[PDB]
């Protein structure tokens, strides 16, 4: 049903920052968890961060702890990922996905297309 | 000019005997541990200080062509002028804030309503204000850039270095405490009405569930108990006095009676639970007159508090707003490209602010009620 | 009948972090809500009574308040000693006492998917006329997980058990295991018994399987 | 010192009965209301019963009405809960708690004192030793990494089973899962240790299973086929 759209990304210098954005289209996502995954060339499918519905927090992979922040806007029906103080190894395609399980088990049905981020 | 001398003569003739009596009354109120006596005493002192220099001005306007007293005399009159202008604003604000604390948070801020605290606040206000306006005394460049030393008026043209200071003095010395006084007033009405938002719900809960018990029981009694407990909490939102001690007691009795009715409802005896619930009528009927007498002594107290807050707002608006409006316009009229009407009106309006020295003492008839006592004293003297 | 509902049934927080637990009454309750702290194996301890006041001996870190029917418990800064299950309790009357379901405060950690292993049945139990297949998920950092048992790609239900450990005292992670229960007669049929594991930290379900 | 001390729990068959006690120290039973609060394994708290010996008032949760009787004897400063016609659903830890009388703080302060709690387990199951099975790892699983090896301790009863590895020598990387009650009325544990793949050879691993209630000790070697 939902075709997630993604924007943001492009080329940033080391130590700089980017803000990626994900939006739902075809359904309201205020009841679902939204996750970011990273596909680095070679190193595919790494978890980056997840934003739970509300007051449920957000969780990060070790590799992006502190450095990245994930947050949401239910009114806009969007998800944002702040990428702060990036290193060359963060070059990857960043994918937004919908976790269809309202009990937060990680069932990902909607994957987006992925936005390319290049650092240096 | 004619008008300035007439107003100033009136202010001296009425304000001096009046402020002397107001200061004495404020002292008497302090001796009675009335926390508002300190603020009124400070206002009366600031007033007597201001008034005692005004006759020299008046003499200047009535009989002399220029300032024969020399530049040294403009620095103190001006300073004194600005002092009187602000201190009275700061204290009217302090009074409105104190009253809002006394109404909205009777217990959590009880530590801030002691006389010693009011005195420390007065000391801080005096030292802070006097310091803030003390600079023109340390240095003269300002005093010369702002004033024409040959006449104690401010230059018709104005330079920067003061062009912005006048905006600071209108935004912080007027709009800030005025907005605080208006917010305090609104807060008082909201807290009071909201005190009309909790008890009426509790009284209806108790009265309607009792009507249910008599016609129907556990559910009605469960709701009554919750309402009765919140009604005690309301008793405790006020400071202790014998009537609050008695209302808490009355509620402990009422709650215990609700519990006996519940015991019977739990056993399953409807008729007995109802007979027990009927004793809640006997109990409430023992406190109706007390409650009614208590509220009357409240509506009048609230009427006095609301009238005092409104009177303080009206005093600041009438006595000081005309100058702060003309001062802001006069500064604004310079931040770039009629001019003469602003000046003429501003200078006439500067005399108007001297009426604060007459309106102030009127507050004694609102704060306490010893106004009637003083009236009786006057009648006796007669 | 006066139900209380706690919203954050599981809350993750760091040491030194700010924690708020919200509980809603189904009807008006005077400030007669207490909060209790329960640690595994122990009776609950009272923290807050009358929806506000601390019980003597309870650290100042704890506080709470009432707004109409909404009650909250706040821990201003979590200490290592505060990772406990907190309960919301309504006390209007001796016979009307109800508890909320409880909210557990967990130690926050980063995200990692578990390692997954399959343990086939062996002769020592198969000879008894039964069979069991055990699927193990180790060192999962978030709590939530879903494990599906499938046999010859059919999804099974009602024939399995699950057990989860407490957060590890050194890693703050969880391990989960589940057992598929089969009679020998059921084990003797089919070729592939598979465990499909889905987690928030995985981009796709991970499967491991046992081919008879 | 203020104490509530429960006793009298244990194993009862369905339809049978237990009499739990709650002894008081510091305060008397007549000085406060006593409550029993139940906690089924894995569940939140449930209020069960109340007594106030000062008024002769009792009450029960709907789930136990006509089944449980609550009483007290202040001459021994002890309260009791008589649990008749027990069902499997009544398995729980039963706690005795102290809540005072209205008016004032003794009431607003609610369950200030709780006893230690006592476990009541209702089951038709007889005492059983374990069946212990080797959850040996496959050499092909997660090859080159850390293998999970364990033991399955199946169909045992009652609850308090201890499993240790290599007689207490292996504590690092060891996860003992809570037992799950089976539909048979018996319980099952799983204990897994994580070990470097190479260690498969060598470092023989032994699952030491101890059941005090059945006087049974089982030592199993877990080894890849």
């Amino acid at each position: 049903q939902v075709q997630l759209q993604e924007s943001g990304g492009g080329l940033v210098q080391p130590g700089g920052s980017l803000r990626l954005s994900c939006a739902a289209s075809g359904r309201t996502i205020s009841r679902y968890a939204m996750s970011w995954f990273r596909q680095a060339p070679g190193k595919e499918r790494e978890f980056v961060a997840v934003a739970r519905r509300s007051g449920d927090g957000a969780f990060y992979a070790d590799s992006v702890q502190g450095r990245f922040t994930v947050s949401r806007d239910d009114a806009k029906n969007t998800v944002y990922l702040q990428m702060n103080s990036l290193k060359p190894e963060d070059t990857a395609v960043y994918y937004c996905a919908i976790d269809s399980d309202t009990f937060y088990s990680g069932s990902y049905d909607y994957w987006g297309q992925g936005t390319q981020v290049t650092v240096s | 000019h004619l008008f300035p001398p007439s107003l100033y003569i009136f202010v001296i003739g009425v304000g001096l005997p009046t402020n002397c009596l107001a200061l004495w009354a404020a002292y008497r109120q302090v001796q009675q541990r009335n926390e508002l006596g300190v603020y009124l005493m400070n206002l009366s002192i600031a007033d007597l200080l201001y008034i005692c220099t005004l006759p020299l001005w008046v003499d200047y306007f009535l009989h002399h062509d220029n300032w024969i007293h020399g530049p040294g005399s403009c620095k103190l009159f001006g300073f004194i002028f600005y002092t009187n202008i602000y201190i009275s604003i700061a204290f009217l604000c302090c009074i409105s804030v104190d009253r809002y604390l006394a109404v909205a948070h009777p217990l959590r801020f009880a530590r801030l309503r002691r006389v010693k605290t009011a005195v420390a606040v007065s000391s801080v206000v005096w030292a802070t204000e006097l310091g803030a306006n003390s600079a023109p005394l340390f240095h003269d460049e300002l005093f010369r850039d702002r004033y024409n030393h040959t006449f104690c008026f401010e230059k018709f043209p104005m330079e920067g270095w003061v062009a912005w200071m006048n905006l600071y003095r209108v935004f912080v010395g007027f709009l800030f405490p005025w907005a605080l006084m208006l917010l305090s007033y609104r807060g008082i009405l909201r807290a009071v009405e909201k005190r009309r938002a909790d008890l009426e719900d509790n009284w209806e809960t108790l009265n309607d569930n009792l009507k249910v018990i008599e016609k129907a029981v556990k559910d009605a009694l469960t709701k009554m108990r919750a309402a009765a407990l919140d009604a005690q909490k309301a008793t405790d939102k006020s400071p202790d006095s014998p009537e609050m001690k008695d209302f808490r007691h009355g509620f402990d009795i009422l709650v215990g009676q609700i519990d006996d009715a519940l015991k019977l409802a739990n056993e399953g005896k409807v008729k007995e639970a109802q007979a027990a619930a009927e004793q809640l009528k006997t109990t409430r009927n023992a406190y109706i007159q007390k409650y009614l007498d208590w509220e009357r002594e409240r509506l009048k107290r609230l009427e006095r508090i609301k009238r005092l807050a409104l009177s303080l707002i009206a005093i600041v608006l009438v006595c000081f707003a005309p100058y702060h409006v003309l001062l802001l316009s006069r500064s604004a009229i310079y931040l770039g490209r009629f001019e003469e009407r602003v000046f003429s009106a501003y200078h006439s309006s500067l005399a108007f602010t001297s009426l604060n020295c007459v309106a102030d003492p009127i507050l004694y008839c609102l704060v306490n009620e010893g106004a009637r006592s003083d009236v009786a004293k006057a009648l006796h003297n007669l | 009948d006066i139900q209380m509902t706690q919203s954050p049934s599981s809350l993750s927080a760091s040491v030194g972090d700010r924690v708020t637990i919200t509980c809603r009454a189904s009807q008006s309750v005077s400030s007669a809500v207490a909060w209790y702290q329960q640690k595994p194996g122990k009776a609950p301890k009272l923290l807050i009574y009358s929806a506000s006041s601390l019980y003597s001996g309870v650290p100042s870190r704890f506080s709470g308040s009432r707004s109409g029917t909404d009650f909250t418990l706040t821990i201003s800064s979590l200490q290592p000693e505060d990772f406990a299950t907190y309960y919301c309790q309504q006390y209007l009357y001796y016979s009307l006492v109800t508890f909320g379901q409880g909210t557990k405060v967990e130690i926050k950690r980063t995200v990692a998917a578990p390692s997954v292993f399959i343990f086939p049945p062996s002769d020592s139990q198969l000879k008894s006329g039964t069979a069991s297949v055990v699927c193990l998920l180790n060192n999962f950092y978030p709590r939530e997980a879903k494990v599906q048992w499938k046999v010859d790609n059919a999804l099974q239900s009602g024939n399995s058990q699950e057990s989860v450990t407490e957060q590890d005292s050194k890693d703050s992670t969880y391990s989960l295991s589940s057992t598929l229960t089969l009679s020998k007669a059921d084990y003797e049929k089919h070729k592939v018994y598979a465990c499909e594991v889905t987690h928030q930290g995985l981009s796709s379900p991970v499967t491991k399987s046992f081919n008879r | 010192e203020v104490q509530l001390v429960e006793s009298g729990g244990g194993l009862v068959q369905p339809g049978g009965s237990l009499r739990l006690s709650c002894a008081a120290s510091g305060f008397n039973v007549v000085d406060f209301s006593l409550h029993w609060v139940r906690q089924a394994p894995g569940k939140g708290l449930e209020w069960v019963a109340y007594i106030s010996s000062s008024s002769g008032s009792t009450s029960y949760a709907d789930s136990v009405k006509g089944r449980f009787t609550i009483s007290a004897d202040t001459s021994k400063n002890t309260a009791y809960l008589q649990m008749n016609s027990l069902r499997a659903e009544d398995t729980a830890v039963y706690y005795c708690a102290r809540w005072g009388y209205w008016p004032g703080e003794p009431w607003w302060k609610a369950f200030d004192y709780w006893g230690q709690g006592t476990l009541v387990t209702v089951s038709s199951a007889s005492t059983k030793g374990p069946s212990v099975f080797p959850l040996a790892p496959s050499s092909k699983s997660t090859s080159g990494g850390t293998a999970a090896l364990g033991c399955l301790v199946k169909d045992y009863f009652p609850e308090p089973v201890t499993v240790s590895w290599n007689s207490g020598a292996l504590t690092s990387g060891v996860h003992t899962f809570p037992a799950v009650l089976q539909s048979s009325g018996l319980y099952s544990l799983s204990s897994v240790v994580t070990v470097p793949s190479s260690s498969l050879g060598t470092q023989t691993y032994i699952c030491n299973v101890n059941h005090k209630p059945s006087n049974t000790k089982v030592d199993k070697k877990v080894e890849p086929k």
